């Protein structure tokens, strides 16, 4: 049981207290996985139209 | 109506259970993933205790206490009895134990030799059993040697404790036995004894000069079914009933079952189930925990009990499945979803 | 501002729409000249929903008449609430349809579809943000079945993210016009199953059940019939037209509804059904066993003989929402095997303050349940019934059409149930 | 002094920020037209509260923070709401139509045509910060725009912000307040794309908030404003740190080093008490040590686990009120020897404990009752895991099926992503029991 670290202000305080002691994407890849997904929308979309249009 | 699942297909308890519930015309049986269920009659290993409690309006029942294993494992109920200030190392119930790791993976393997050795020279009993969880594989003997190296055999956490050398014999016959007590916690984590208890007896006479032929020594019921010439002999199926039993001891010994053995076990249910309430107790959890336990006794010459084990998925004596499982309904199930005696548990009070 | 286009085609398509129209103008507080009169701010808050403001303050429901006979919409124009729409939303040819889903989806109906278009998109251009369209039609005629897909079929070419939902009426031998029926309705539900995000099963014999065994009519009419289709849509759109904290659009309520592209066929339910004892205070556990009875339920299909994959149900009233929680939490763990146990939650419930012209409260059903496969299995014998012999195609190769396009939708369906088999075990 | 910009994204995270800054400016006194009395620098000053709000010429303090939803309607209601004047109009983004409950279209369909503009507005108030600390990001999991766009959010600012730190407070899906099913399918997609770049999260689960709101406030069916006005006083606590006069968590990179050990196990549990409701007669106010034991009942727990089956790996005492050292030892010694309390053998077993003197702040007509003392307990349990097992759960009940599979493909995701997201979950799972089980 130790108390270290006290530290004391106006509107409080604060401490540790110890028991026992132990034993990225870049901005391009962002930009493909976007577009990437964008045309699979505008591929889906077209295959959409073909059905109709044929 | 009242709905349960079963996931354990090879509980020969909550087999009956399930069948009691049904009879009753109120409960309902569901698909073994179906979460939408009141009671869960739950897996032995890895039941998901995380996912109980979180149906919204159901409020949800499992028949195990997440954490019992610390008492139902062979090193685990060890490692508890001696770290446990409320059991303290100086246990007078528990047999003097110690928790061996294969060399091949703390361990109290010098701690083991130094109470052996002391024991060596003072030309006291030295037999110790070897035994573990794993289990159906079980060596005895009084050489330090032959222990550890059958150990190293192996590959799994090992518990040696000692061999009470002076059990307890039955006459006629001259032969061990042990004692199986049934004990249900339900949701309020009161501790009920089963009135009825069984003697899982030996049906070979007791010898002490061969520790080699472990037929006259272990009591458990399929080695003597299996290994044993008398199985059958003294009584049905090697189990003798507390009937037959306080008989036998008012006319040898001219004493009680309640007075030289059920005080004690009693009180031993008592104190390691209290112990542990703080760490397993569902008082105030999103979900309610009941459990059946099976406690294992031994008795000495000096009609002193001692601690064998607890299993936390034990079966029940044949003759008793009926009115035992009846009980578990009534003061476990039916005491939280109740239905549209003379109690056959014997209810130990204690401080929660 | 998320607007909803409203067409209605055909006989049965209009009436029902004409009668939709006329219970929620009522719900909204517009009267038949469009003017409000209401006494609560909640009927104007999702007001441009599916109303139009004009100038001073009229407000012009967003429904589009379509028909190929001039008859039925000049009752609607006629009718109580006729003078509300708009004298350039009736788009109408003359010839008819004669009952033959060909001429309304291939001859008659094509020479008009454009038109019908031309407004559709006129309405479109005004919404500052469209939600999506929704049909109310018969599945059984010429062109509610025939011009209407034809217009589902269009609108999705032009307008490919947008939800289409359908207000479907399907043909039964007790309530039938003409025997081609089980014809138009495999044809029209091929496209459903193609185009639609969600569209409601009506079937007129369970409408007709309803009204005689249940209701005590003794001699029920088209018009008996659509009173229930009228309370029902009220129901199914009190989502969308009063506020809540729901909160979703046309988009969102598919999405947590739809677990399958083509298993979009909802089972609608209506609670209480009442015979005139109608009086009598309605407690909230009456509402929902009845609300979950299938005599409740308008697609006759028996749902214990399927399992459900979704269920939303919206509450009309003042009551007790703890108690309807609790009410609705019986009914599922009171009967879970009827419910799919891989989809969690999925029975979702709402609450409007609100109820319906006339009643303390209400309950309205919207199920996705495979038992709906029984619907589209009684369609595709009596389609079969009749294809085995060629019988009455004439009328439909006269209008250009192939025996190899009716073979088509015959198998088009049976795959429909064979979809719907494989998720009811 | 250091700033710290606040981001807001859903229906979710823009409500319960207007709960939470509803909640600092009753603290800081600040009125709701952004004036301060006790604030005596006028137009500047590098104080506490300035961490959180910047100061004009005029003498407003406005919130450093960016609402963002892909439909108006919520945000909508902070434009007209009683802390209007507050905000500006570049503060509030809203799109037409939001994104269906449906992850793929919050962060590939809608979110790529919004995403840049959400970074200029933030990038707006970046260049105000001297000197930024980093983001406290508000959302859901279950929401389409919470889930979806949170982590697109995310991934662009660990490129615009590297060495800025962002701290989570995430919205775990509960069925007893929501009408959506595909929640569990969002959640674990946002936190697959999420967890490399967040720091610190804390989750909050509507389930607990509900159960603490029908239990202790006596609401029988409880609203987002019971549900917000409550999670308002945790976040509060956990916050005031950085907004009060301290030593303890003072900066957002203390909230690693105090809470965090291992990067990918960077969700500590949350715990508060009291909580009383003001409808009531009169309660007996709790001491130290009562409102300290009560950090340990799953009952005030922001997630339902248990904790006495799991290891801790770290542990932070805020306490707000007439709270002293004194009393705070005391009680913790009462506690472990009564408790079960097993830390990981290589953490020290051991409690951070901050006081600030300032009593909680209670929003007058709220629910919530005015204290004397209370505390906010932070701790990183292994227990935790058992909230992504139930959800794990589920994800694994619908994949199996494909279930609304078909709606997240429509939107251009492709079906790979969900078992990658999954495996990754599966990894964060084995993670935790590789650290709390023997
Ligand atoms: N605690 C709390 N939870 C909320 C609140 N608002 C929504 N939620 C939860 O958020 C989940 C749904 O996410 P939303 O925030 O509503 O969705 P969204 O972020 O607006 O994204 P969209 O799908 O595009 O609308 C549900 O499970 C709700 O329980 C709130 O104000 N407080
Ligand atoms: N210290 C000891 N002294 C005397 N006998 C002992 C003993 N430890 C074990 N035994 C014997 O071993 C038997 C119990 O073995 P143990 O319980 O360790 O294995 P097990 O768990 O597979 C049997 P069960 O689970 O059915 O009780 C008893 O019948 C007892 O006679
Ligand atoms: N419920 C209901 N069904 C109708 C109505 N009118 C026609 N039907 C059904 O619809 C089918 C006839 O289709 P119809 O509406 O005449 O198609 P149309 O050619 O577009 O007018 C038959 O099966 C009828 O049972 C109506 O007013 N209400
Ligand atoms: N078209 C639909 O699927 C739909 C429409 C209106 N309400 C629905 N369900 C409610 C259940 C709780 C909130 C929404 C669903
Ligand atoms: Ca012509
Ligand atoms: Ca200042
Ligand atoms: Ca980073
Ligand atoms: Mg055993
Ligand atoms: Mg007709
Ligand atoms: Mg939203």
């Amino acid at each position: 049981m130790e108390v270290i670290e006290l530290n004391k202000c106006t509107s409080g305080q604060s401490f540790e207290v110890i028991l026992k002691p132990p034993s990225d994407p870049s901005l391009e890849e962002i930009q493909k996985k976007l577009e990437a997904a964008e045309e699979r929308r505008k591929y889906q979309e077209a295959e959409l139209l073909k059905h109709l249009a044929e | 109506m009242y709905t349960f699942v079963v996931r354990d297909e090879n509980s020969s308890v909550y087999a009956e259970v399930s069948r009691l519930l049904l009879a009753t015309g109120q409960w309902k049986r569901l698909r073994k993933d179906n979460p939408r269920f009141n009671l869960m009659l739950g897996e032995r290993n890895r039941l998901p205790f995380g996912r109980l409690g979180h149906e919204p309006g159901l409020v949800q029942l499992v028949n195990y206490y997440r954490g019992a294993d610390k008492l139902c494992r062979k090193a685990s109920l060890v490692k508890l009895i001696k770290t446990s200030p409320e059991l303290s190392e100086s246990c007078t119930w528990f047999p003097e134990s110690y928790v061996i790791y294969p060399t091949n993976l703390t361990d109290e393997r010098e701690v083991f030799l130094a109470a052996y050795n002391r024991r060596r020279e003072g030309r006291e009993g030295n037999v110790w059993i070897a035994k573990s969880s794993a289990g159906a594989g079980i060596l005895i003997s009084s050489e330090a040697s032959e222990l550890l190296d059958f150990i190293d055999e192996q590959g799994q956490v090992h518990v040696i404790q000692k061999y009470l050398e002076k059990p307890l014999l039955l006459e006629p016959g001259h032969r061990k036995f042990d004692i199986r007590s049934w004990v249900l916690v339900d949701h309020l984590y009161n501790i009920y004894l089963y009135r009825e208890g069984v003697l899982r007896t030996s049906s070979e006479p007791y010898n002490s000069a061969n520790f080699q032929d472990k037929t006259c020594h272990l009591t458990n019921h399929c080695i003597q079914k299996e290994y044993s010439k008398n199985y059958g002999r003294y009584e049905e199926g090697n189990e003798m009933f507390f009937e037959e039993f306080n008989q036998y001891l008012m006319d040898a010994l001219n004493t009680t079952l309640e007075n030289s053995i059920l005080l004690q076990i009693k009180h031993i249910i008592r104190s390691c189930l209290m112990c542990i309430e703080p760490a397993i107790s569902t008082k105030h959890l999103h979900y309610q925990s009941f459990q059946l336990f099976g406690f294992d006794f031994m008795v000495d010459e000096e009609l002193k009990v001692w601690l064998i084990e607890v299993n936390g998925a034990p079966a029940c004596a044949q003759k008793l499945y009926a009115e035992l499982c009846q009980g578990i309904v009534d003061v476990a199930i039916s005491s939280v979803f109740p239905l549209a005696p003379t109690s056959i548990f014997i209810k130990l009070h204690h401080h929660h | 501002m998320r607007e909803i286009v409203h067409i209605q085609a055909g006989q049965c398509g209009n009436q029902i729409g004409a009668k939709f129209w006329e219970v929620i103008s009522d719900e909204h507080g517009i009267d038949p000249t469009g003017s409000y009169h209401g006494d609560s701010d909640l009927q104007l808050e999702r007001i441009n929903v599916y109303y139009n403001e004009a100038t001073g303050n009229k407000y012009v429901p967003r429904a589009i008449l379509v028909d190929l006979e001039p008859g039925t919409m000049d009752s609607v124009r006629s009718g109580p609430f006729g003078q509300i729409f708009r004298p350039d939303n009736f788009v109408f040819g003359q010839s008819g349809a004669g009952n033959n889903w060909a001429k309304g989806h291939y001859t008659e109906g094509a020479e008009l579809v454009d038109s019908v278009l031309d407004v559709v998109r006129k309405e479109s251009e005004s919404c500052d943000c469209l939600q999506g369209f929704q049909l109310t039609h018969s599945l059984g005629g010429g062109t509610g079945s025939g011009m209407g897909t034809l217009l589902i079929s269009k609108i999705r070419e032009e307008y490919p993210d947008r939800i289409m939902n359908t207000f479907s009426v399907m043909p039964s031998p007790k309530v039938s016009d003409t025997v081609v029926e089980p014809y138009n309705a495999t044809l029209s539900v091929h496209q459903l199953v193609e185009n639609t995000d969600e569209t409601y099963c009506i079937d007129n014999e369970a409408l007709y059940d309803i009204c005689f065994r249940t209701l005590k009519l003794t001699t029920p009419t088209y018009g008996d019939l659509n009173h229930l289709v009228s309370a029902t849509m009220s129901g199914v759109t009190t989502c969308l037209r009063f506020p809540g904290q729901l909160n979703a659009d046309l988009r969102k309520l598919a999405v947590n509804m739809v677990p399958f592209p083509r298993l979009h066929f909802f089972m609608p339910g209506f609670a209480p059904l009442t015979s005139r004892q109608q009086y009598r205070a309605l407690t909230v556990p009456e509402l929902t066993q009845q609300m979950f009875d299938s005599k409740n339920m308008m697609a006759a299909c028996d749902p214990r003989h399927g399992r459900y994959l979704t269920v939303a149900a919206i509450f009309r009233g003042r009551m007790s929402m703890k108690e309807v929680d609790e009410q609705m939490l019986n009914v599922q763990n009171k009967n879970s095997s009827y419910f799919v146990e891989w989809i969690p939650n999925n029975v979702k419930t709402a609450v409007c303050d609100i109820p319906p012209r006339g009643l303390k409260m209400s309950a309205t059903f919207i199920g996705n349940s495979t038992a709906i496969q029984e619907l589209f299995k009684r369609i595709s014998e009596q389609f079969t019934a009749m294809f085995r012999r060629k019988a009455f195609l004439h009328w439909y190769t006269g209008e250009g059409m192939d025996e190899m396009e009716f073979t088509e939708a015959e198998s088009n369906m049976n795959d429909l149930v064979s979809e719907y088999q494989q998720y009811q075990d | 002094m250091r700033e710290c910009i606040s981001i807001h994204v859903g229906q979710a995270g823009v409500q319960i920020g207007n709960a939470c800054w509803e909640l600092y400016c009753l603290e800081h006194g600040i009125q709701p037209d952004g004036q301060m009395p006790s604030d005596k620098t006028i137009g500047g000053g590098d104080d506490s509260f300035n961490t959180f709000f910047s100061e004009t010429g005029a003498g407003k303090h406005v919130p450093r923070a960016v609402f963002v939803d892909l439909e108006p309607t919520v945000i909508d209601e902070v434009r007209t709401g009683t802390y209007r004047q507050l905000f500006h109009p570049e503060q509030l983004i809203t799109g037409k139509e939001d994104a269906a409950n449906n992850y793929a279209r919050g962060h590939y369909t809608i979110g790529k045509e919004i995403i840049d503009l959400v970074l200029d507005r933030i990038r707006k108030l970046a260049d105000q910060c001297t000197g930024l600390q980093g983001f406290l990001v508000f959302h859901s999991f279950g929401g389409g725009t919470g889930s979806g766009f949170t982590s697109l959010l995310m991934e662009r600012l660990s490129v615009d912000y590297g060495k800025k730190s962002k701290l989570e407070f995430s919205i775990y899906p509960a069925p007893q307040v929501s009408t959506a099913v595909v929640e569990p399918y969002n959640s674990i997609l946002t936190t697959h794309t999420t967890l490399e770049h967040s720091d610190c999260a804390f989750m909050v689960d509507n389930e607990a908030i509900y159960d603490i709101c029908r239990r202790n406030l006596d609401i029988e069916r409880p609203t987002y404003t019971n549900l917000n006005r409550l999670i308002s006083q945790i976040v509060s606590s956990i916050t005031a740190s950085l907004r009060f006069d301290g030593a303890l968590n003072v900066d957002l990179t203390e909230f690693q080093t105090n809470l965090v050990p291992y990067p990918r196990i960077h969700f500590p549990l949350a715990t508060y008490a009291p909580v009383i409701s003001a409808e009531k007669a009169y309660h007996e106010q709790l001491s130290v040590a009562e409102i300290t034991n009560a950090c340990f009942e799953p009952a005030n727990q922001m997630v339902k686990c248990d904790p006495r089956h799991g290891k801790y790996m770290a542990c932070c005492l805020l306490y707000r009120g007439d709270v002293v050292p004194k009393d705070v030892n005391a009680a913790i010694a009462t506690i472990k020897t009564k408790r079960s309390i097993q830390f990981v053998d290589w953490c020290p077993t051991g409690f951070k404990v901050g006081i600030n003197y300032q009593p909680p702040t209670v929003v007058p007509g709220g629910d919530l009752a005015k204290v004397q003392r209370a505390v906010c307990m932070l701790s990183n349990t292994t227990a935790i895991a058992e909230a992504w097992a139930r959800l794990d759960h589920k994800f694994d009940l619908m994949y199996a099926k494909r279930a609304f599979v078909h709606w997240y493909v429509g939107e251009g995701m492709e079906e790979g992503e969900f078992s990658e997201a999954r495996e990754d979950m599966a990894a964060l799972e084995k993670d935790y029991e590789e650290v709390g089980v023997d």
